[PDB]
DNA sequence: ACACACTCTCCAATTCTCTAA
DNA sequence: TTAGAGAATTGGAGAGTGTGTTTTTTTTTTTT
């Protein structure tokens, strides 16, 4: 039922700058590029923020102003854009980046006024850790009905159903993780 | 699960592009409907060869490319038109078993997957060119059922509803039920349909014509259709950016409200006050806890959570959203629309009309044919093309078939208690149409014609005349309930009275008095009937989404409401404290500026209470109460 | 014809009957006929040599495999655990039907796999990779007792691998895994050896890690299915 | 009514306080002409800072009753002053924008009470006092306003919230599903705070003893405006918490923990250019800035020259800057000749040769003894960087 | 054991009710002619603090509709005619 | 001794049905 | 036409049960 309408029109908007913004020469310079995510190892499309600027101010001043509520409908504009074009296994998963931000801001400028806002810094690496693979979106199986609950969204804590839409069941803990039909990507702290 | 799965693998496989078939694939599908013949309630066999995919890996395949033998041609369409078959009709009703709720919901999952499989245009080119062929023989009983088979499964394949909660697309993209519509175009198969539409002797098909064509068109509204043009473009572009700066504005405008509210220092600052004078609900004064700044807009129930409301109490709601269909999709329809506007209506509408009265015991669904009259003329109108293309309808003989439909409905309603939500759901499809009814013979008023003039005086002289007419709105209103029906009912019932009365005023406007049935008529006697206590009740109700009503509905309920209590003089019926805190939201939500009429009126009506309160207290107390008629009158004689 | 992938996983297909019992049947064929250069019989002798020392565990060769059979070579790193318990099977009766008194040293044999040609480096693994076959190399540093664990009861060990020095980069830190050794591996290698490891990559869930990082994050490991020092 | 408001477990009105600080602020001229505040507000209305300091010695000296009530009741006469403030700051000037409502900040000027001599007679009265930072905490985030979500329906709901607790929804209104709604931390709203420890300075110590210390809290504007070793003067409101037993037990314990709310804290051109111009050309200049080096070194003429030569350095692949050794016999002036020339210039460093010296001339890297994070911690020299590096014993 | 306390026409008819909204007004103040917002907001508040009296549970909407359905029986009807006019 | 999670019970609120005012 | 009494179904207020919880001796490499 309910809609966060400025993130709906964010999406249309920006899937209509991947499919119309030609390049000083003339072809779509993002429809070119998003031809390399048919390779198995590739994930991310980077798109550059004046060229992003280019299109609307409008557009551009929202992004910045309002990306961590707006992030996730980018995703679903791409993964629509590349699914239009050519073929690719349907469970896979697309990422937007930005660079050439214009504006700099130094550690200690980084405090509670801009949490959720688009930002830009520069430091030395001290140390660095492992790769681990973390889960994004999980699939279980309720054992005492047999039926399967799908699209189980993570946050900071590991999350999961306790009773399922099948009413007869009256369950609380019998659940499994399907570890074949489950989602992950990788994860590095520095 | 494996006996099927193994068994079914007999019909073939495929090499690169190219199928072939085994030579026993014809008994082999025999055996798919033996299967068939003896399954289970729970359709089991259907959901095993959903499991095994048959029909996307080789009926498809099958169809596009060993066409060529007829029979087995044929026992592959009827083999599909069985197991597609809407799950509605296959299991009689949605169960409330929960083992067959979710067989239910397995089968039409599997129903969806075949909407989806169905989408390539092979497929309907194929069967579009075979029934061009089989209606040039102007032909055997297999031909007939192969036209009826071919009929009925593009039927079934439009007739399994779309996930729009599973897409949860943008406006503007493509559907599912949109790119199927889409692919029809793109097959020609639309052309048959008008060809069939139009031709006089295929009257038997158009019948099923009439429901393809309506399962088409649902995501659509006749007036933004007819609105479509070639510059749309530039139009949705900029408006959209607009819409996204009003957004955005709104939210900083409400965030800088609540920012000035709160105190600058942070929230364990503390402090506490006592309001010296005003005493608790004990014996002493309120010991006040909160910020300072919160006594500005004191009210002592900001702490108190809601009450709660038990399962069986909660009002209806709507299961359904506004849309809009692609731009391409968006310019077919209107083309379609057009000319099946300009070949077919009435031709269809007088063959449906012939079937519906003669083939009672047939039980065919007249919702239908209310509903296509409905939306095409409400597309004609909204392109104010002359009433000749409309003809057939323009007659007495369809308000009194619509008024019994809709009466039946309401007593059905009312007696059949099992199945009075569907009676209610029937009964607003009526009310629609009539509404259409009332609005057409309006519009030609305003034409430029004596002769369609007067037979607008013809039909408006009947329908006020009748009892029926004017007696059925008050039937409605005093039967509402929120559990019978949600608020687009009252919505469209109060527009369609507004309009009635507003055709009524002009009407009597003719003659120094108008009789009718047999008694003088007294269009404020009329008028007075609508002063019940219930209908002001679901008019207040109806109000208190003022900001969310359009604005003509803003208009039409505001113009009624003044006219009843001022014209009237039953203005104290609306002295009322729920009317009065409903008031107090409005005059302090700072978008009052778009809403003069209603501000304007609020204080008017307010301005009579208290210079009746300024005489007599015990209004105080009638403004915790409903009013009976006398009540309302005598209070001002005190 | 077996290779015909339609509306199934690999995973959900080779559980299908139909699809199981031509995978048992072809490599029962392949143990009988596979022929050397010479036109000799390799697993005749092969399994002649494990029935007389009694040592109940067979090698096979990925390559050749591959160049007699390569529809199961191409599903075997794709569903190892679904291929190997096949392959199981379908060795213990060629055993017995060439020994048929063999049951009364061992009731299970174990196929184990050789010279898989997909190698990786062991900081290159990524979540790409999960419950998959693969082959690594590593140094151990630390190796558990063997210890009994429950299934009837089998031997058990862990061990830790790492990146073998001069390796990793000049002045820079090499990383690690774990791994499990099951049966007729342990006592295999001891700390300080140099070790080729063919096992699948397996992943399970960690409280540690996720109150660790505040992201739910999981713990991996190594099922070990043949060693070999290089 | 606003008017029938008086402050809890005592008897003193509220609006009376508010209109006596607003004659104070129409009134006070400076006694040593527009008021002295009213010319600060006219100021701030342009300069656009969010707050306005007040002595508390004007406030005593225009009237005795608005000072003790002031320094007995801070939590609910601040808020009052706030208030008032803001009242002319928007008659006035009505056309200005700005983003946040003023802030008060009362300041008494010299310390009233020793730390040592803080008794439970004090706890919520305003107070000063002066010491030495020690340590100082990495920036702290805190909730203001939470920000709830039904998973059901989506519907949404903000929650303003009291003294730390949350008024968490039971039921979603919406579509009437008990347990369905949950808190989005990043769409909540935040605010910063920071940990401050400080110390008794080492002049006002009895013979002997090791000091005292104190836990100090800012908030907002203040959070980073001081650093380790340095001194200050500091006002605030003396609080006191209880603590409990254990993290999961509800038991608390019976002797409170107290801390201080800071409210303020002090620490304790073309005329230039044509005076440079003219000295420059005045004779004998090089001997002249040679001279004012040292004063107490009456004859070392030529050495300070070469100092002197070592400020000015060459200018910009060779390397630019000049190095300058001196010798001799321990115990002459050359260290304090050191220590002379290090405070004369901005990115100036000195240490010893000796392995007791304060900060090494080499790189290293520690585990923070906060954090227990590694950190790499350069030495001397690399801090000098285009600067001077005076090193002893060398 | 279960006390619940709740609203019913007997608490409803009580001194907290009917009586004390009666006596309530007889203090108050309206300013009239183009201010009958302000008289709105005078109103309405007294009528939250009186509902408060009567029953501390309910919202001001819930407790509202409490009054609107109750309002229907005769219980309190014998006592209106004493409010009205006089007892 | 003092907190979560789970299971279970009995009391009486909400609606259907028949009846009088 | 409007309202109250007797019978049936259902929510949730409440109780009970199970479980968890700086400071000393010895080696090794490299600095002296
Ligand atoms: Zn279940
Ligand atoms: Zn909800």
């Amino acid at each position: 039922e309910v809609r966060d309408e400025v993130a709906e029109k964010c999406q249309k908007l920006f899937l209509d700058f991947l499919e119309e913004f030609q390049s000083s020469d003339g072809e779509i310079k993002y429809l070119q590029l998003a031809e390399e995510l048919i390779r198995p190892e590739r994930n991310t499309l980077v798109v550059s923020f004046v060229d992003l600027e280019q299109f609307n101010q409008q557009l551009s001043t929202t992004i910045q102003e309002e990306f961590y509520r707006v992030y996730p409908y980018l995703c679903r504009a791409l993964k629509t854009f590349v699914k239009d074009r050519k073929e690719i296994p349907l469970a896979k998963d697309f990422y937007v980046a930005f660079q050439d931000l214009p504006t700099r801001h130094k550690i200690r400028e980084l405090t509670s006024s801009r949490i959720g806002l688009l930002t830009r810094i520069s430091g030395q690496v001290v140390r660095t850790h492992p790769v681990h693979p973390e889960l994004v979106s999980g699939t279980f199986l309720c054992l005492d009905c047999q039926t399967v609950i799908r699209d189980v969204e993570q946050q900071f804590k590991y999350t999961q159903p306790n009773i399922c839409r099948n009413p007869v069941c009256a369950n609380r803990r019998r659940f499994l993780l399907d570890t074949n039909k489950s989602r992950f990507v990788d994860f590095q702290k520095v | 699960n494996c006996e099927l799965l193994a068994t079914c693998s007999a019909l073939g496989y495929l090499e690169g592009d190219t199928y072939h078939k085994e030579p026993d694939c014809l008994e082999s599908v025999k055996d798919l409907i033996r299967y068939l013949r003896h399954e289970d309630e729970t359709r089991d066999v259907r959901q095993q060869l959903g499991a095994a995919q048959i029909l996307q890996s080789d009926l498809l395949p099958i169809l596009t490319q060993h066409h060529q033998d007829k029979p087995l041609f044929d026992a592959v369409i009827r083999l599909m038109v069985n197991l597609t078959q809407p799950a509605l009709l296959c299991f009689g009703n949605l169960p409330k078993e929960p083992s067959f709720r979710h067989h239910f919901l397995q089968v039409l999952t599997y129903l969806q997957a075949y909407k989806e499989a169905f989408a390539s245009e092979k497929a309907f080119g194929v069967l579009s060119e075979t029934l061009y062929e089989l209606l040039q023989l102007g032909r055997q009983e297999e031909d007939n059922l192969l036209i009826e088979r071919i009929l009925l499964l593009v039927r079934n394949i439009l007739h399994v509803p779309a996930d729009l909660d599973q897409e949860k697309k943008i406006d503007d993209d493509a559907s599912a039920h949109d790119q199927l519509l889409w692919a029809i175009h793109l097959s020609g198969l639309d052309d048959l349909l008008l060809f069939l539409a139009s031709s006089s002797a295929e009257e038997q098909w158009s019948l099923h014509v009439l429901e393809i064509v309506s399962l088409m068109f649902r995501d659509q509204n006749p007036e933004q259709l007819a609105g479509v043009g070639q510059g749309r473009l530039a139009q949705e572009r900029s408006a959209d950016f607009a819409e996204l700066e009003v957004l955005r504005q709104r939210e900083m405008a409400e965030k800088k409200t609540r920012a000035l509210q709160r105190g600058n220092r942070h929230s364990r600052f503390g402090g506490s006050y006592i309001v010296q004078g005003l005493k608790s609900i004990g014996e002493r004064d309120l010991i006040f806890h909160k910020g300072l700044h919160n006594l500005r807009n004191y009210s002592s129930d900001l702490g108190k959570q809601p009450k709660k409301v038990p399962k069986r109490r909660q009002a209806a709601r709507e299961l359904s959203i506004q849309r809009r269909s692609a731009l391409n999709v968006r310019l077919f329809l209107r083309d379609f629309c057009s000319e099946f506007l300009e070949n077919c209506y009435n031709r269809l509408m007088g063959s449906v009309k012939d079937h519906l009265l003669r083939e009672k015991a047939q039980q065919h669904d007249e919702t239908y044919y209310m509903w296509a009259l409905a939306f095409f003329m409400a597309f004609n109108r909204a392109a104010s093309f002359r009433p000749g293309l409309v003809s057939e309808t323009l007659s007495v003989r369809t308000f009194h078939f619509i008024e019994q439909n809709l009466t039946n409905y309401y007593e059905m309603m009312l007696t059949d208690r099992k199945e009075a939500a569907s009676w209610a759901r029937r009964m607003h499809l009526a009310l629609k149409a009539y509404q259409e009814l009332l609005a057409t013979v309006n519009e030609m008023d305003i034409s430029p014609d004596e002769a369609v003039r007067e037979s607008s005086r013809i039909i408006k002289n009947n329908i006020f005349y009748v009892m029926e007419y004017r007696e059925l709105f008050l039937a409605l209103f005093r039967k509402f309930d929120e559990r019978c029906q949600p608020r687009s009912f009252l919505r469209d019932l109060v527009e369609t009275t507004h309009l009635f009365l507003k055709m009524l005023e002009r009407f009597c406007r003719s003659r120094g008095n108008l009789v009718v049935q047999e008694k003088e008529f007294n269009f404020l006697d009329y008028l007075k009937r609508f002063a019940c206590s219930t209908v002001v009740r679901a008019y207040v109700l109806l109000l208190r989404s003022y900001q969310q009503n359009s604005a003509h509905t803003n208009h039409c309920i505001v113009k009624m409401l003044h006219r009843l209590a001022h014209d009237l003089k039953m203005e104290a019926l609306l002295f009322q404290l729920s009317v009065f805190c409903l008031f107090n939201r409005l005059l302090s939500d700072p978008a009052a500026g778009a809403y003069k009429e209603l501000v304007t009126f609020a204080k008017y009506i307010l301005g009579k209470f208290f210079a009746l309160a300024a005489v007599n207290q015990k209004a105080f107390v009638e403004l915790l109460f409903w009013k009976n008629t006398a009540v309302v009158r005598e209070m001002t004689e005190g | 014809n077996l290779e015909d992938l339609k509306g199934h996983s690999v995973r959900e297909w080779v559980s299908m009957a139909g699809p199981r019992l031509e995978i048992h049947h072809r490599f029962k064929n392949f143990l009988r006929t596979h022929v050397d250069s010479h036109g000799h019989n390799v697993f005749k002798e092969r399994i002649s040599d494990m029935c007389k020392e009694n040592r109940e565990s067979l090698v096979v060769n990925y390559e050749d495999l591959a160049a007699r059979e390569h529809v199961l070579a191409y599903f075997l790193p794709e569903a190892p655990a679904e291929l190997l318990q096949i392959f199981d099977e379908a060795a213990l009766e060629v055993v017995l039907a060439m020994y048929p008194k063999y049951d009364r040293i061992t009731n299970h044999i174990h196929v184990r796999i050789s010279h898989l040609p997909l190698v990786e480096e062991l900081r290159s693994l990524r979540q790409l990779h999960l419950n998959q076959l693969i082959r690594t190399s590593g140094v151990v540093t630390s190796c558990t007792g063997v210890l009994p664990q429950l299934s009837i009861y089998q031997n058990y060990q862990r061990i830790r691998i790492q990146e073998s020095p001069g390796k990793v980069a000049a002045g820079r830190l090499p990383r690690s895994k774990d791994a499990i050794l099951l049966a007729d591996l342990v006592d295999s290698c001891k700390p300080g050896d140099e070790i080729e490891l063919t096992g699948i990559y397996h992943n399970n869930y960690d409280g540690s890690l996720n109150t660790a990082n505040g992201f739910p994050v999981f713990a991996t490991v190594i099922l070990a299915n043949h060693v070999a020092k290089k | 009514l606003g008017q029938k408001l008086v402050i809890w477990g005592t008897d003193v009105n509220v609006a009376a306080c508010k209109e006596n600080f607003q004659r104070f602020l129409q009134r006070f001229i400076d006694p040593l002409t527009e008021p002295l505040y009213m010319q600060r507000l006219g100021e701030i209305n342009v300069i656009g800072e969010p707050f306005l300091n007040v002595n508390c010695e004007h406030i005593k000296s225009f009237d005795k009753n608005l000072y003790r009530q002031l320094i007995s009741y801070p939590q609910e006469v601040i808020p009052t002053f706030d208030m008032a403030v803001n009242e002319i700051f928007f008659d006035r000037y009505p056309d200005s924008i700005l983003e946040h409502q003023i802030q008060v900040r009362p300041f008494n000027a010299l310390k009233t009470k020793n730390m040592r001599n803080l008794n439970p007679e004090d706890i919520d009265q305003l107070i000063t006092i002066s010491g030495m930072v020690i340590r100082t905490s990495q920036l702290i985030p805190e909730m203001q306003e939470a920000f709830f979500q039904c998973q059901v329906c989506a519907h949404t709901t903000r929650v303003e919230m009291d003294r730390g607790r949350i008024a968490e929804p039971s039921v979603c209104g919406r579509c009437h599903t008990t347990h369905s709604m949950a808190l989005i931390h990043n769409r909540s709203l935040f605010s910063d705070k920071q940990m401050i420890k400080l110390q008794e300075s080492p002049e006002d110590m009895p013979a002997g003893q090791t000091p005292h210390t104190v836990i100090l809290f800012a908030h907002n504007d203040l959070v980073d405006k001081v650093q380790p070793g340095d001194r200050v003067n500091v006002t605030g409101i003396y609080r006191a918490v209880p603590i409990r037993v254990n993290p999961r037990v509800s038991n608390v314990k019976s002797v409170y923990k107290t801390h201080i709310d800071v409210i303020h804290y002090r620490k304790t051109s073309e005329k230039r250019v044509e005076l440079l111009k003219e000295l420059s050309r005045k004779p004998d200049i090089y001997e002249r800035l040679a001279s004012a080096l040292a004063p107490s070194i009456y004859e070392h003429e030529d050495i300070k020259k070469g100092i002197l030569l070592q400020l000015f350095g060459g200018t910009r692949k060779f390397r630019a800057e000049i190095n300058i050794l001196l010798c001799g016999d321990p115990g002459t002036s050359k260290s304090q000749l050191l220590q002379y020339v290090y405070n004369l210039v901005p990115r100036g460093q000195y240490t010893s040769g000796k392995g007791s010296s304060a900060v090494g001339l080499t790189a290293y890297v520690m585990k923070d003894p906060e954090t227990r994070q590694l950190v790499l911690q350069t030495g001397a020299l690399v801090l000098s960087d285009n600067g001077i590096c005076c090193i002893d014993e060398f | 054991k279960r006390n619940i306390p709740k609203l019913d026409a007997q608490r409803l008819i009580s001194e907290r009710g009917l009586p004390a909204l009666r006596h309530v007004f007889d203090k108050a103040k309206f300013k009239g002619k183009g201010h009958e917002a302000e008289d709105l907001k005078m109103l309405i508040r007294h009528m939250e603090h009186w509902a408060h009296r009567l029953f501390p549970k309910l919202q001001f909407e819930d407790f509202i509709d409490r009054v609107e359905y109750l309002g229907s029986k005769k219980e309190v009807q014998t006592c209106l005619k004493r409010i009205r006019l006089d007892l």
